[PDB]
DNA sequence: TTGACTCGACATCCCCTACAA
DNA sequence: ATTGTAGGGATGTCGAGTCA
């Protein structure tokens, strides 16, 4: 995956309290981490846990 | 009017990461709405007597009459929350509503501004009487849970629609006509889950067909598009109760959820999976008697439309080149053809089909004829059936681990199957040159063609894989 | 207002010549 | 007299349009 500590905290902030502005948010973290993408097709439940510990 | 397959498939993987995240983002509400901070300042708004019609006694000559009180519970609890909810806000603008690919491509250009809502903020609002219907409904299931009744909170998740294939893509009333948010409850006496919307359209239904919640109408579905209903529990379960409120879930529903193709029902339950925090109860095979129940009293559509691509049924005229009709079986149903008269389809179910194929292709899966095989179809080509078949064992590799090669000095590996037992196979684009390098012996793997054999990697036998490995990682000094 | 059917444009699946150095 | 190099046919899917 591979995620800074300021993606990480603007997507558990977005996702958690206001998921009307994900939009632009994904639309930007997606554009700054190609492997993401795959990541999310071969391995959702990682990006899960990643958004859970909190 | 059409977009490029780079878009389509942009499309799908940005809405499988936005479900993703709106799942997530009910999982954690659902955590917020637990708070026994909150427990303890709702539970007051609660009558002993509401409490008592909302765990009546076990009534062992007529539990009707416990659910019924359990109904009167929760519409009393409906209203109190009616007067407890003061202020009740607008979305800042189309809230957890359905956007458009449109809208989204240009959700980059304006950064509208955007108040954050801490957990804090969530439970004073709550507390306070103030918020929009999400909120509500949200702080609705948190005060039934003080009340320790087994209430659900349902989130029908919006994803922006990955089948929208197209490139241009073309008020407010219409969108909450129907809700994004609402609760259910268990009823231990009749053993089934009830519908509870107590804050758009403020009833209570126990669903069997139909229900009120599912939009219906052109203007509804634009800005809900009904596929991926969520229920989270008290206990941090998350299970996907779409079947309840959905119609037509195995027509209609399917064509429009990652969950159609193979693919996507694994990445859906890997999904599921991370979110669902607790083992199985017994209730959970009650629902998931419901939910069979429901998709065996679904039948057949009213429209060849529906039709294409149906988990459980097709089209006499549907039925492949390469299947044929299990013996003994016949249709199922008929479809009356909307639009051209007297004109009728015999309908059979898929699991009545068998699919043939001929020896190349299932060679291509691995299998070689069963002795005695007869053929179950022609075209030149015979076909036959999956239980003429057999696995193909590859002759295992001698001592000094040689392996049997084809007239191309090659062996096909199409299938795992298809590996000899005391061999493996090192896929990699130098693993040719390791073995040549060892002057060990092995054999080209190929693993499928080009339209050309496609060589990945080597066959070589297990004992030889360290040694293989290690000429692949010390490549360079070759 | 809708569905059956048609069509569009994609997309997916199942060898040697000429010639300069 | 030679080394190097560019240049598969059916089926399925979705959008639009015509007909009923």
């Amino acid at each position: 995956i591979g995620l800074t500590v300021e993606d990480l905290l603007s997507l558990r902030q977005v996702v958690s309290g206001n998921p009307e502005a994900l939009a632009p948010l994904l639309e930007n973290i997606s554009a700054r981490y190609p492997q993401l993408r795959e990541h999310i097709m071969a391995n959702p439940e990682v990006f899960v846990s990643m958004l859970l510990e909190a | 009017n059409c977009s490029s397959n780079e878009e389509r498939k942009r499309r799908k993987y940005f809405h499988m990461l936005y479900l993703v995240c709106l799942m997530v983002h009910g999982f954690i509400r659902n955590e917020w709405i637990n708070s026994k901070r909150l427990s303890r300042k709702l539970s007051n708004l609660v009558p002993e007597k509401v409490f008592e019609l909302l765990h009546p006694q076990k009534d062992e000559e007529l539990p009707l009459r416990s659910t019924r009180k359990l109904l009167d519970g929760l519409k009393k609890c409906m209203e109190l929350w009616q007067k407890h909810w003061k202020i009740t806000k607008k979305y800042d603008n189309e809230g957890l509503y359905m956007r458009t690919w449109k809208e989204i491509e240009m959700s980059a250009n304006n950064k509208r501004k955007f108040k954050t809502l801490k957990r804090s903020d969530f439970l004073r609002a709550v507390s306070k009487g103030h918020g929009d219907p999400d909120i509500s409904v949200q702080g609705f299931v948190a005060m039934l849970r003080a009340c320790n009744v087994n209430a659900r909170l349902i989130m029908s998740c919006q994803p922006p629609d990955f089948t929208n294939m197209k490139i241009d893509t073309s008020a407010y009333k219409d969108m909450v006509k129907y809700p994004i948010f609402w609760c259910e409850v268990w009823d231990k006496f009749s053993k089934k889950w009830i519908t509870v919307d107590p804050v758009n359209l403020k009833t209570i239904e126990q669903v069997r067909l139909h229900s009120k919640l599912a939009p219906k109408g052109v203007a509804c579905c634009e800005r809900n598009m009904l596929r991926y209903v969520i229920a989270y529990d008290r206990k941090y379960g998350c299970r996907d109760v779409t079947r309840r409120y959905a119609q037509w879930m195995n027509s209609k529903v399917r064509k429009r959820r990652i969950t159609k193709d193979d693919f996507g029902e694994k990445w859906f339950r890997k999904v599921i999976t991370a979110l669902h925090h607790r083992k199985r109860t017994k209730i959970d095979d009650y629902e998931d008697q419901y939910f069979f129940q429901r998709d065996e009293s679904e039948g057949i559509p009213d429209s060849v439309q529906d039709l294409k691509n149906h988990p459980y049924y097709v089209l006499e005229q549907d039925i492949k080149q390469t299947q044929i009709v299990k013996p003994g079986c016949k249709e199922c149903g008929y479809l009356k053809v909307h639009g051209k008269v007297g004109k009728v389809l015999k309908v059979y179910a898929k699991r009545d089909i068998a699919d043939l194929k001929s020896a190349r292709q299932w060679y291509m899966n691995g299998r070689i004829l069963k002795t005695g095989s007869r053929c179950k179809k022609v075209i030149d080509e015979r076909l036959y059936s999956f239980e003429d078949t057999e696995l193909y064992i590859p002759p295992l590799a001698s001592a000094s681990g040689e392996i049997t090669k084809n007239t191309f000095g090659n062996i096909e590996v199409f299938a795992p199957t298809m590996i000899p037992g005391n061999c493996c196979l090192v896929e990699n684009p130098v693993a040719i040159k390791a073995a040549r390098f060892l002057g060990v012996e092995f054999a080209p793997a190929v693993t499928s063609f080009k339209f050309k054999p496609v060589l990945s990697g080597i066959v070589v036998a297990k004992w030889l894989r360290e040694a293989i490995e290690t000429a692949i990682d010390g490549i360079e000094f070759i």
